[PDB]
RNA sequence: GCUCGCCGGAAGACCAAGGGUUCCUGUCCAACGUUAAUCGGGGCAGGGUGAGUCGACCCCUAAGGCGAGGCCGAAAGGCGUAGUCGAUGGGAAACAGGUUAAUAUUCCUGUACUUGGUGUUACUGCGAAGGGGGGACGGAGAAGGCUAUGUUGGCCGGGCGACGGUUGUCCCGGUUUAAGCGUGUAGGCUGGUUUUCCAGGCAAAUCCGGAAAAUCAAGGCUGAGGCGUGAUGACGAGGCACUACGGUGCUGAAGCAACAAAUGCCCUGCUUCCAGGAAAAGCCUCUAAGCAUCAGGUAACAUCAAAUCGUACCCCAAACCGACACAGGUGGUCAGGUAGAGAAUACCAAGGCGCUUGAGAGAACUCGGGUGAAGGAACUAGGCAAAAUGGUGCCGUAACUUCGGGAGAAGGCACGCUGAUAUGUAGGUGAGGUCCCUCGCGGAUGGAGCUGAAAUCAGUCGAAGAUACCAGCUGGCUGCAACUGUUUAUUAAAAACACAGCACUGUGCAAACACGAAAGUGGACGUAUACGGUGUGACGCCUGCCCGGUGCCGGAAGGUUAAUU
RNA sequence: AGGACCGAACCGACUAAUGUUGAAAAAUUAGCGGAUGACUUGUGGCUGGGGGUGAAAGGCCAAUCAAACCGGGAGAUAGCU
């Protein structure tokens, strides 16, 4: 049976990457709460 | 020519289609053509502001001359086309000095006709003239609204508009609806009437068919749930409720028209 | 025209292995370690004014680290360059 | 290593995605592997990915995204113009042989091709952000011509047989060769050429479009395959000699022909239909500003350049998605033999595997199968399940019907093998030779060779010849829904939803309507033979009475009636 | 010609048995339906939570749906256990 991930790198990069984080303000809140966590990946990217 | 299909599958049973052997069998004239690309009843919001509508035959846009403003200059149709974007024909049509338009097919018209647009072209099918210059009682097609824009009334198969009256600066037109309505006295308008009358007289047959045409199918609002429709819900079919919209305003007689802008132009309703 | 300090950051290392002993006896070629940002003619040039060869042609690949294990710990190595170059059948340096 | 068994439109091979060293070599067996392990996709260490031509990057655009100014919005922001990005599509170029433990169209050998920049030459109107052509496009169907590929013969090498026979009409095996270059064919499309003129192509144009003369009556474009060459080359069964028995060095015969034949090629063709079938650039061509014995363009020759990144390995899977070395899921390509209509199915080839617990025993009972006396639905809610039918050709086939159907209705007959018709037939293919013409991949004639159904008659074996796998059960009455479709992913597939058709109603275009504080956008580059909403649901015969209640539509004499004053 | 017929790939899911601490959080085996079309499939894109999408089952919107998920108000309130 098909499961709910199926992996295509260009699609995640494009959903969930630095790029389209820094495009709107709540994605860079989002970066922003990450790093006041301090997580060592900030995103997807690489 | 209405052609009855003849009963070899289910799908072919009622099958009725409308086939005229003079339409041009080739490739239309490409300088003229254009992409169009499907919305799928899709705004720029990118949701659905008009249902049913999706799928269907790519199609390519065909530029049609509806200013007629090319006066004075003789062209002559060089054949009869079909268009896919919309219920009449159009016909190839080639000025004397070369240049080639597309312009609605009226009715009648056959390759080796001359048409001409202006003042002084003769009152002929298929002779755009402003109106002033057409006499009480005509039957046209093409009809401007306003001086230079373009025909916008009377354009699908089968239509004409009656001059009923001229008195002034303004002609009363008997439109297709049946209201009477003013436009200016330099309106230009087509004499003659859209041809291809026989494209009501089609019969689909079936539900691909419509499919093929870009139309999804319609819900009935008695077959669905309360929360998403008036009409919804009920054990068993239940109805017990006054006819309405999606949206909840009365659909069997209430009257939307609402423009002041424009009721001084309306001299009767359809009624 | 390349300049003398970036010839001589270029290469790196002579790469020992017997696939590279047997270029060296059968096709006139040596095989190096250079520099990661190193291009084809740089590498040919510095092997020719470094090393007073002539040289025919420069094949180039980078080699991917591997990930290792240090008592649990996830390391990487890193990557590098290695060059596949043949000389003019005649220097045999 | 010898046997045995399994897959073989895969359980073989290769691309893309995804993963990331799982690849190869050496070494080790704690933990991991559902058992043991000397083995491993496990640990440890080293090694391994070579490009002008493959891909990315690059040029170009689709959907869509972002968007200088701009319009709109308490703020945040929203939309959008010029633009700029965005492939799943368009755009230049390489093949064959050999080689590593692990890469190869990348390394080597041989033989090619593309684009650009410089320098010399012969000439010469060059020049875009503009114009025109082109690129450039659907479904179905049909035949012809081919090729991949296979069969058989010829040829070459080898063999003469563990048990009766095996010098033959015997057996085994091989019989291969690219891109490029030259030829322009089966075939498809279009009438050329030269003048003159012209409200068109945002201006111009010699280019395109239009018009009129003359002239020839053929010119051009496109095109699979074949032939020659590439190639006296490479490859080649096999055969000589070592060996570390993993492999190696060397030499090397034949290397032809006929037939059959694709879902691949000609073919982005042809024919036909309606639902009428991307864009932009590369490319060709035309001029504007401008420049002018210069810059620039064309041909020739020479020289230089073609960077950067990917390339191991798995990829229907133990390496990807499923917590697992999980009977699941995962896009594309290749496509041998015999039988067969076939990519079904059976047995096989190449190639790959025996699925990471085994050894005994031969109770009940459970699971998956085989057979069954007499009866034959008596079982049961119900023939659930099982059993049964099952192919080709021919004969024959009812009610009803919207005249198509119903229909494969029902039912029945033949079916193997051998010989003859006919040392192999009807047919298909087709050589030599003979003749001819604008001599060529030509035509005509001609029929050798090759391949080859089906049928009839006679005979013959078995219980049985559509013998295995494979492969409709049939008929009668009736409810519902016209029909093909769709649905409760994971207890409901239906009589539910949809449907073509019908009706009512709204809507005159800056349409009604819908998403939006708005700007806008969809409706629609549509215009009442159109579009939205509602109900009904093919078709046939039809669809009666009630406007008291509620809703909707029209009206305004009167009563009552807000803010305001 | 055909939302034509029979039938593989492919798409689906009518019946039964098994399995139900499964090989599998929906499968397997034998049969079954469609199979040129309202078909199916790859890549990319768009629609966002009182919102979307829905040939309509209150279906689906990441094994979650008569109002998704994550964080926050938040130690909500709980005459109840
Ligand atoms: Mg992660
Ligand atoms: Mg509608
Ligand atoms: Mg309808
Ligand atoms: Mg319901
Ligand atoms: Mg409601
Ligand atoms: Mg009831
Ligand atoms: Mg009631
Ligand atoms: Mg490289
Ligand atoms: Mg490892
Ligand atoms: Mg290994
Ligand atoms: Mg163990
Ligand atoms: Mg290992
Ligand atoms: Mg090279
Ligand atoms: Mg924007
Ligand atoms: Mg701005
Ligand atoms: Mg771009
Ligand atoms: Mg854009
Ligand atoms: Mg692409
Ligand atoms: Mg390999
Ligand atoms: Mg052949
Ligand atoms: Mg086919
Ligand atoms: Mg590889
Ligand atoms: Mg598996
Ligand atoms: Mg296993
Ligand atoms: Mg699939
Ligand atoms: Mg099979
Ligand atoms: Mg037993
Ligand atoms: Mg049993
Ligand atoms: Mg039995
Ligand atoms: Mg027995
Ligand atoms: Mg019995
Ligand atoms: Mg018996
Ligand atoms: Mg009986
Ligand atoms: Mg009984
Ligand atoms: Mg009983
Ligand atoms: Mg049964
Ligand atoms: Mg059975
Ligand atoms: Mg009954
Ligand atoms: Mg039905
Ligand atoms: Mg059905
Ligand atoms: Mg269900
Ligand atoms: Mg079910
Ligand atoms: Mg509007
Ligand atoms: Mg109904
Ligand atoms: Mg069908
Ligand atoms: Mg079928
Ligand atoms: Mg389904
Ligand atoms: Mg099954
Ligand atoms: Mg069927
Ligand atoms: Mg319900
Ligand atoms: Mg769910
Ligand atoms: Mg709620
Ligand atoms: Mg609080
Ligand atoms: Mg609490």
């Amino acid at each position: 049976m098909k499961r709910t991930f199926q992996p295509s790198v260009l699609k995640r990069n494009r959903s969930h990457g630095f790029r389209a984080r820094m495009a709107t303000k709540n994605g860079r809140q989002v970066l922003a709460r990450r790093r006041a966590k301090g997580r060592a990946r900030l995103t997807v990217s690489k | 020519a209405v052609v009855k299909c003849k009963p070899t599958s289910p799908g072919r049973r009622h099958v009725v289609k409308v086939v005229n052997p003079e339409l041009h069998k080739g490739k239309p004239f490409a300088p003229l053509l254009e992409k169009n690309s499907k919305s799928g009843g899709r705004n720029n919001n990118g949701r659905i502001t008009t249902r049913h509508i999706g799928g269907g035959h790519k199609q390519a846009y065909r530029i049609v001359d509806f200013k007629r403003n090319k006066d004075g200059i003789p062209a002559v149709v060089e054949r009869l086309e079909y268009d896919p974007n919309r219920s009449a024909n159009i016909a190839l049509v080639l000025y004397k000095d070369g240049e080639r338009r597309y312009i609605l097919a009226p009715k009648g018209l056959k390759a080796g006709d001359q048409i001409q647009s202006g003042v002084d072209a003769a009152i002929k099918p298929g002779n755009t003239l402003p109106m002033r210059n057409i006499p009480v009682g005509s039957t046209v097609h093409n009809v401007e609204m306003k001086p230079g824009k373009g025909g916008q009334l009377a354009r699908s198969a089968g239509t004409y508009v009656q001059i009923v009256a001229r008195d002034g600066a303004y002609v009363t037109l008997r439109l297709r609806s049946g209201e009477m309505r003013k436009v200016e006295a330099d309106c230009r308008a087509t004499l003659g009437e859209v041809g291809n009358a026989e494209h009501m007289l089609r019969v689909l047959g079936k539900a691909g068919a419509a499919r093929w045409r870009g139309v999804r199918p319609t819900v009935r609002g008695t077959a669905m749930n309360p929360v998403d429709h008036p009409h919804g819900g009920g054990e068993g079919r239940n109805f017990g409720k006054h006819p309405v919209t999606p949206w909840g305003v009365q659909t069997k007689g209430k009257k939307t028209r609402s423009n002041k802008r424009t009721d001084k132009f309306i001299v009767r309703r359809r009624s | 025209m390349i300049r003398e300090e970036r010839l001589l950051k270029v290469l790196r290392a002579p790469h020992v292995s017997e696939k590279a002993s047997t270029a060296m006896e059968k096709s006139n070629t040596i095989v190096l370690k250079v520099a990661k940002d190193a291009t084809k003619a740089e590498i040919k040039a510095a092997v020719q004014k470094l090393f007073e060869v002539e040289v025919e042609v420069v094949n180039t690949l980078v080699v991917k680290g591997k990930v290792k294990r240090h008592g649990q710990r996830i390391g990487r190595r890193s990557d590098w360059k290695k060059a596949y170059v043949t000389l003019k059948e005649g220097q045999n340096l």
